[PDB]
């Protein structure tokens, strides 16, 4: 019938049976626990033996508990009543709103959608990003990949993305948030409440998200099926309802991570520089589950941190093969001071082509990258010689590329809160002929930083008029200014009486609940009889 | 030859017993012949079979769990770190020469318990509650659970508190917040000790003017280093008196490994604390990649699996969720807040360390101290270029917010042209003067060891190189030319920038006049 718990070694547990062994990807279940245990069998020991994985802390689990069967794979509630709610791994409100008002609990592990249900017709997603939807259009229903490092800025594009894409869609979309910090969790629960995506009341039923929150403080059962989780609930709405949702999954590779920090601990020697020896059918397996088929439209988003700028780890190296928009943020471009700072070279989609697009926006994404390889392979000379030998030829394809870095620059809605500047929402073809303008040299007139943190070509003239006054303003330094005392300004006194009085107490409270009990000054042991008792006085 | 055949030796078939009958006779003579010769049968106990180095592997104990604190017969405490089948692999608290083959090892069912309060502050413990500054045990304190999982999401809010560490280079360049998870990640003898004391000297400074709701404590957790270091910042507490707001556990590199694996999990479990009943908390979580090598010490005796670097496969599980638990709550849990300093030393210059590339993910900003920047002058030697943070606005000062845009952006142009002088340019008026803008900038912005300076000093420091009163200055004199701008201004128009916060056009015409009031010795 059931089993017990027979080994425990940190985050992986042995479980035993007597007969009728569980089938592979079952969940599992201890009683007597402090919360539900979910284990989650990844291979049979051999022994009448399943080997597990925790979706919570094993602190405390002792050798021998009752483990029952659940006979089936883990199990969420799917429905849409769960938009508007916060999720867990194993089908947890942990939102603290009631249960989930759902029904139809499906099975999340799955095979993937197979060959003759794919989708090969292909929209260009203009998200509004003016290095996006020029450079990497991304795909309607397709795949959007997100690289860099641990500071560049990847996930505040994300955020930024949803509120390009997220909110304009009216349907239904999923956040995935595999691995990350609680701060840009939390952050991301107000500024949904405020943006009205998710709501509070009795409008629960018409918001437009769920939240499936696997963040860093789980252990490892749990940040490595949450991608999963989050995954089978938007292929709930794939096929029975057939809306469009937009998948917004945070940190692949903490998915990759989480199976590699527990597939040595399940017996299995260390792959290539010590990453999973099964990664490939890991992340392979979750890659192509997320597609878009004849019946509905899944749109992949993909953030995925990469250790220190380095894409030979194969963590990230089986990733490029799994993601045709890809979006390649470099330091180097966030070193210049440049938000955002996506490649121009690294980030390339699979919508760059003039057979589908159209070839007037082909022809300037690749006129963008013949001006700025060159720039690549000429800033390494300009440090030799200093731009003064070139004869008026190659002063060209360079000044114009010092000013090409600066218009892949934004304000974003989301980075307001701290960069003070308003964020735009950008079309497609009012920037491909702006883009283009300053590529031809229309807009060689104008100074450098005009062209940073801007939008359209109406804005990149408007910055220079408001600099080109700004060098004609501060020309004055006599008199009559805001340094005398004549017009409005009090003494350095009258400033003072105003103050609020502040009280300091000295106490500073700190003994209000605090039960201060007293603690043993001799441990405190058991016998073998299982009752308390002081330590037997004997070595 | 299978288990059903097995089952099948379960049904007797002997067919005969001509043994059976004198074998049970003799039996019973033969265990008590040789009786003094058997240790007793033990089940809810323990007893050891392998001991050594700090894991001790224990036969029986059919009632422990995963980390119950466990006690040797010799009053030595311990930990069940793993339970393997016929045995329980025991993490050793302390030296472990006393315990023997055959050794009673007495369960006492809890989970690994630090004492917690504020009868501690003033208190020096190690990570196991033991007190080892001579005052004798702690008073007015209590039990908390060390193993407990971070605040969830809807016990969080937004960060709004800045946490002044009273350091220009930091709260200018840098944003802290009040539930922000800064890192301290750089060389070895490079000042990061230096920026985390000037943090708590300055919140103590600070502690005795704030009215008891942005009072941040501090517990410093002191992994690894020597113990003339710890008395020698226990020294530095005492003779400013900052110990009265100051608890320290302090695991030193001669203890075994689980007290030094124990010590930032126990200085956490202080300052939730802290952060429960409302009030502010300081935590920083020095030599935390001494931490990880004292998690290293313990698995390589373990027989569990090594991987990059020989570290284990859960270690970045072990660095999250020791900064999961710091946070800012919501307002249904009284508000209190976390902030988080750890320590990370890089290999002489190996930012893809296995142990970096964790915790420069997990963390929200920072603050590489290369040894490169400690040599040319600029103490402390923070690198400007390559340290982030999240929040930026409303995580400074906002009087010094509108002129960190001023520092920071020409900030970013100096370091372009810095490398550019093979040549001697200087041309058009630009080259030079952003030359001779982030120069002074430099100049500017390097302090004193063990000097903290408030916030509301620093925001008209801000503004000497920001607008004019500079303009015509060396840069071999700022350093001595800046503490007269201290000096000969009112000291009493610091008081109502820090009473204000911001930057009103109000308090605008007097800072422009007072530092032309000033005279500077740089000639
Ligand atoms: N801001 C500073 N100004 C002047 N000297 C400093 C400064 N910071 C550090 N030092 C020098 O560096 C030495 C070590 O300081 P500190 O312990 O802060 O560095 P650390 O990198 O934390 O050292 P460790 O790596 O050993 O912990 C001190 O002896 C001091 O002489
Ligand atoms: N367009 C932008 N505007 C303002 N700040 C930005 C922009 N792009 C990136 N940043 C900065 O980059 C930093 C890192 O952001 P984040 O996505 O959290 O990085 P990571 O994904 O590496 O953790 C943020 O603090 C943010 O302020
Ligand atoms: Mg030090």
């Amino acid at each position: 019938d059931a089993g017990y718990v027979s080994q425990v070694i940190g985050p992986v547990v042995d479980v035993r049976f007597d007969g009728e062994l569980p089938s592979i990807l079952s969940s599992l279940e201890v009683e007597g626990h402090s919360v539900r245990l979910v284990l989650e069998v990844a291979q049979h020991m051999g022994d009448n033996t399943v080997r597990c994985i925790a979706m919570d802390s094993t602190d405390g689990l002792v050798r021998g508990q009752k483990v029952v069967d659940t006979g089936s794979p883990i199990k969420v509630p799917v429905g849409r009543g769960t938009l508007g709610r916060i999720m867990n791994v194993i089908g947890e409100p942990v939102d603290e709103q009631g249960p989930i008002d759902a029904a139809d609990i499906w099975s999340i592990h799955r095979e993937a959608p197979e060959f003759t249900e794919q989708s090969t017709e292909q929209e260009i997603l203009v998200t509004g990003i003016k290095v996006v939807d020029l450079l990497a259009p991304y795909q309607r229903g397709g795949k959007i990949g997100l690289f860099g490092g641990a500071g560049v800025g990847k996930t505040v594009l994300i955020m930024e993305l949803i509120n390009n894409v997220a909110k304009a869609h009216g349907g239904f979309s999923v956040f995935a948030g595999v691995g990350e910090r609680t701060r840009e969790g939390n952050d991301l629960y107000r500024e949904m409440i405020e943006s009205g995506v998710i709501k509070l009341g009795a409008e629960r039923g018409n918001s437009k998200c769920t939240l499936v929150y696997g963040q860093m403080n789980e252990p490892p059962g749990a940040r490595a099926r949450v991608a999963l989780t989050g995954l089978t609930v938007a292929e709930y709405f794939r096929d029975i309802e057939g809306q469009d949702v937009l998948l917004f999954v945070d940190n692949i590779f903490r998915f990759t991570q989480a199976n590699s920090e527990v597939s040595a601990l399940l017996g299995r020697i260390p792959s290539a520089v010590g990453y999973q020896p099964t990664l490939a059918t890991d992340l392979g397996g979750l890659q192509e589950r997320i597609t878009t088929t004849t019946k509905g439209s899944i749109t992949s988003v993909q953030a995925v941190y990469v250790p220190a700028d380095d894409l030979t780890d194969p963590a990230p190296a089986t990733t490029f093969a799994h993601l045709d928009a890809t979006t390649v943020l470099s330091r180097s471009i966030a070193e210049l001071g440049i938000y955002p700072a996506v490649d121009p070279l690294d980030s390339t989609s699979r919508m760059l082509n003039p057979n589908v697009i159209g070839a007037e926006h082909y022809n300037v994404a690749r006129g963008v990258q013949k001006v700025l390889q060159d720039y690549k392979n000429l800033q390494d000379i300009i440090a030799i010689l200093g731009m003064d030998e070139l004869s008026e030829e190659d002063k060209l394809t360079v000044a114009r590329a010092r000013k090409i870095q600066r218009f892949l620059s934004q304000p974003f809605q989301v980075a307001e809160v701290f960069t003070g500047t308003p964020g735009k929402y950008v079309d497609l073809a009012d920037t491909i002929s702006g883009f283009q303008g300053v590529l031809t040299g229309k807009y060689d007139d104008l100074p450098e930083m005009a062209f940073y943190m801007v939008g359209d070509i109406k804005e990149v003239k408007e910055k220079a008029d408001k600099m080109a006054k700004d060098i004609a303003s501060r020309k004055e330094a006599d008199n009559k200014k805001v340094s005398e005392e004549l017009k409005d300004i009090p003494s350095l006194d009258k400033l003072v009486s105003e103050i609020k009085e502040v009280v300091i107490e000295e106490d500073d409270g700190l003994e209000e609940d605090f039960k201060a009990e007293a603690l043993s000054s001799e441990t405190v042991v058991l016998n073998e009889e299982g009752k308390s008792v002081p330590l037997p006085k004997k070595n | 030859a299978d288990a059903k055949a097995l089952d099948e030796l379960r049904k007797p078939k002997f067919s005969s017993k001509y043994l059976i009958q004198h074998v049970s006779q003799k039996l019973i003579p033969a265990v008590k012949e040789w009786e003094k010769s058997y240790q007793p049968p033990v089940i809810h106990l323990g007893r050891v079979l392998s001991v050594g180095d700090g894991i001790a592997r224990v036969y029986g104990l059919k009632s422990v769990q995963a980390g119950e604190l466990v006690c040797f017969d010799s009053g030595v405490k311990g930990m069940a770190l793993n339970l393997q089948a016929d045995h329980v692999g025991v993490v050793v608290f302390g030296n472990d020469s006393v315990i023997h083959q055959g050794d009673l090892v007495y369960r006492t069912g809890q989970i690994v318990n630090v004492p917690i309060g504020p009868g501690t502050l003033g208190r020096v413990t190690d990570g196991l509650g033991q007190p080892i500054d001579g005052k004798g045990p702690l008073t007015n304190v209590r039990s908390s659970l060390v193993e407990v999982k971070a605040p969830g999401i809807i016990a969080r809010q937004s960060v709004r508190e800045p946490l002044f560490t009273g350091v220009k280079a930091v709260d200018a360049l840098v944003p802290i917040g009040r539930g922000q998870r800064e890192l301290i990640i750089g060389d070895r003898q490079t000042g990061k000790t230096a920026v985390a004391i000037d943090a708590i000297i300055h919140q103590k400074n600070c502690n005795e003017q704030v009215p008891k709701a942005q009072r941040v404590y501090c517990v410093y957790v002191a992994v690894g280093q020597k113990r003339s270091t710890v008395a020698q910042l226990v020294k530095l507490f005492t003779q400013t008196g900052a110990m009265r707001y100051t608890i320290m556990v302090s695991a030193t590199a001669s203890d075994a490994a689980p007290l030094q694996f124990l010590a930032p999990y126990s200085g956490c479990a202080m300052a939730e604390y802290f952060r429960d009943t409302g009030k502010h908390g300081l935590i920083i979580y020095d030599d935390l990649s001494k931490q990880s090598v004292a998690y290293r010490q313990m698995s390589l005796l373990l027989r569990r699996p090594p991987g990059r670097e020989a570290f284990p496969g859960d270690v970045f599980y072990l660095h999250s969720r020791l900064l999961e638990r710091a946070a800012k709550l919501s307002k249904e849990l009284g508000g209190g807040s976390l902030t988080a300093f750890p320590v990370i030393e890089t290999q002489a210059g190996d930012v893809s360390a296995y142990i970096a590339t964790n915790v420069i993910s997990i963390t929200d900003g920072q603050i590489f101290l290369e040894t490169e920047l400690f040599y040319k002058g600029i103490r402390p030697a923070l690198n400007v270029g390559l340290s982030v943070s999240r929040v930026g606005s409303a995580a400074q000062f906002p009087g010094m917010k509108q002129v960190a845009g001023t520092l920071k952006l020409e900030l970013a142009q100096y370091r372009e042209v810095a490398a550019f002088a093979q040549f001697g340019s200087d041309l058009d008026a630009a080259t030079q003067y952003v030359l001779e803008r982030g120069a002074r900038l430099t100049e500017m912005l390097k302090q004193k060891q063990f000097a903290p300076i408030p916030i509301e000093r620093q925001t008209v420091a801000v503004y000497a190189a920001t607008k004019g009163f500079l303009d015509k200055v060396r840069v071999q004199d700022i350093v001595a030319a800046e503490e007269a701008v201290i000096s000969q201004v009112n000291p009493a128009v610091f008081k109502i920038l820090k009473a204000n916060g911001k930057i009103t056009p109000a308090l605008d015409a007097h800072l422009k006049a007072e530092l032309r009031k000033v005279k500077l010795p740089g000639a």
